[PDB]
């Protein structure tokens, strides 16, 4: 499954001074991967990092995961 | 650890919280300082507080280590400055930014969580007369903030 980072998106990042593609947990690995019900994206060592610290659910909301989707973001450039 | 400090230092520059600020302390990124504005709604209103921020090697899947400089009266701030505010403990996520950690710590200046007190006396008398509560903290802030 693969996500393509649209025109508004690489805009709102590029204000922020960064990339949507970018794993906003490490700063340094590209997202990987989708939760899911919720939807967040990140990497998956974070995901990884995560549980092995003793983390609930999501790294982001702290919800059940119910699945982890692969993904593949494509940079706008 | 360091990408994501270098990210967040990037993000504070890019959008600088309302009456919050936050950096490193000279050459050690794992050291910052933050200060905040008392919230004009609260009894600390006109005080300027300061604030150490210690980054474990392990964030951010450990919340970084947050306490008041600043002498402060409040139910869930002791006087060694330690905050008793859950994101920063049990309810810690590895995304939040030192941006909301700081806004989150502002709300909880204007909103203290006196059934979960790190000062019982305090809560005490937030619980019971807040008019009195109100008076202290704003001699408190008077006296050390200003
Ligand atoms: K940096
Ligand atoms: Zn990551
Ligand atoms: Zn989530």
């Amino acid at each position: 499954d693969h996500i393509k980072v649209t025109q508004e998106q690489f805009e709102l990042y590029c204000e922020m001074g960064s990339t949507f593609q970018l794993c906003k947990i490490c700063a340094e690995n590209d997202k990987d991967v989708k939760i899911e019900p919720c939807g967040h994206l990140m990497c998956t060592s974070c995901l990884t990092s995560w549980q092995e610290s003793e983390g609930q659910g999501c790294p982001f909301c702290r919800c059940e995961i119910k699945g982890t989707e692969p993904i593949v973001v494509d940079p706008f450039d | 650890a360091l990408k994501r400090i270098h990210k967040e230092l990037n993000d504070l520059a890019r959008d600088p919280p309302a009456q919050c600020s936050a950096g490193p302390v000279g050459d050690d990124m794992f050291h910052w300082q933050a200060t905040i504005m008392g919230p004009n709604d609260s009894p600390y209103q006109g005080g300027v507080f300061f604030l150490t921020i210690h980054f474990p090697t392990d964030y951010p899947f450990k919340p970084p280590k947050v306490a008041f400089t600043t002498r402060i009266y409040h139910p869930n701030i002791n006087s060694n400055g330690s905050i008793c505010l859950d994101i920063l403990r049990s309810q810690w996520s590895p995304a939040l930014t030192i941006s909301k950690v700081l806004l989150s710590i502002c709300s909880l200046l204007c909103d203290p969580n006196p059934d979960d007190p790190l000062v019982p006396e305090i809560a005490r008398i937030y619980k019971t007369d807040r008019e009195k509560y109100n008076r202290i903290a704003r001699e408190w802030t008077q006296k050390y903030a200003m």
